[PDB]
């Protein structure tokens, strides 16, 4: 029933908005004044100036700035979960195994919210770090940060709103084929919906470009490649890296990732 | 899976 799909579509919405403080459109207003970074000497001046808070190398700092961000990502992204109905249903096994696998594919699909083609929103957008700058980084630094660019260009030329976001991360949360699911068959019954939801969506809010909801789809298998050249590229430095040492919910969430 | 993951667990329990 259509009615039931757009039930489903405005309750997302409402627990988007609820759950995610900096959304597409506030970015979107933004970017359209935060301290803008764009080379070492406007860092070292813009952590004074402007989210990172501890007992007290640019790359790494940076790297800690990310890993700060993602920290409560993964805090919004499990309250928004929470509220797909069915999901606390689901073995608490499987709640977890779709969290571990769904969490960083959201936040780089939200991550294009905060992109343009030249850089990118921090800190709840009171900052601006420029995409030439993050690739300046030196090692594997100047690597971490490129392909998500790369990935937000293609994919905000889809001119998603929020309403199409909080039902594509549903979605994505909701994969019956993240590895070690016990219950499979409940999850496929979920998205199954959600993607009628979504299927629904996409016509409703965007009927003059066809076939969005096949380039859409798309897109998140580049999601899931994303996050899988993510892992190695973590697992490279790890090595080399002395002065990493990834945050507790990380590294338990990337711990046997891929 | 649930053994492991505290963390993940404890969010999702409220
Ligand atoms: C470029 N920005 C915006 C956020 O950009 C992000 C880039 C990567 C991540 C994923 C982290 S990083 C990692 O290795 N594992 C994770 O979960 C999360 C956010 C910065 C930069 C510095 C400080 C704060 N914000």
């Amino acid at each position: 029933e259509s009615a039931d799909l757009r039930a489903l579509a405005k309750h997302l919405y409402d627990s988007y908005i609820k759950s995610f403080p900096l959304t597409k459109a506030k970015a979107r207003a933004i970017l359209t004044s935060p301290f803008v970074i764009y080379d070492m000497n406007s860092l070292m001046m813009g952590e004074d100036k402007i989210k990172h808070i501890t007992p007290l190398e640019v790359a790494i700092r940076i790297f800690q700035g990310c890993q700060f961000r993602s920290v409560e990502a993964v805090q919004e992204i499990t309250e928004y979960a929470k509220s797909i109905p069915g999901f606390v249903n689901l073995d608490l096994n499987d709640q977890v195994t779709l969290l571990k696998y769904g969490v960083h594919e959201i936040i780089y699909t939200m991550l294009a919210s905060l992109m343009n083609k030249d850089g990118v929103l921090i800190s709840e957008g009171q900052g601006f770090m420029t995409r030439e700058f993050l690739k300046s980084l030196r090692k594997p630094f100047g690597d971490f940060m490129e392909p998500k660019f790369e990935f937000a260009v293609k994919f905000n030329a889809l001119e998603l709103d929020d309403s199409d976001l909080a039902i594509f991360i549903a979605v994505i949360i909701l994969s019956g084929d993240r590895p070690g699911l016990l219950n499979v068959k409940p999850i496929e019954d979920i998205q199954d919906n959600l993607l009628q939801a979504l299927e629904l969506q996409l016509k409703l809010n965007h009927p003059e470009s066809s076939q969005l909801f096949a380039k859409l789809l798309q897109k998140m298998t580049d999601l899931r490649q994303i996050v899988t050249e993510h892992v190695q590229l973590l697992q490279v430095i790890k090595k080399t890296e002395t002065d990493m040492s990834l945050h507790p919910l990380l590294q338990e969430i990337y711990k046997d990732l891929y | 899976n649930t053994k492991n993951h505290p963390m993940l667990m404890n969010l999702l329990k409220d």
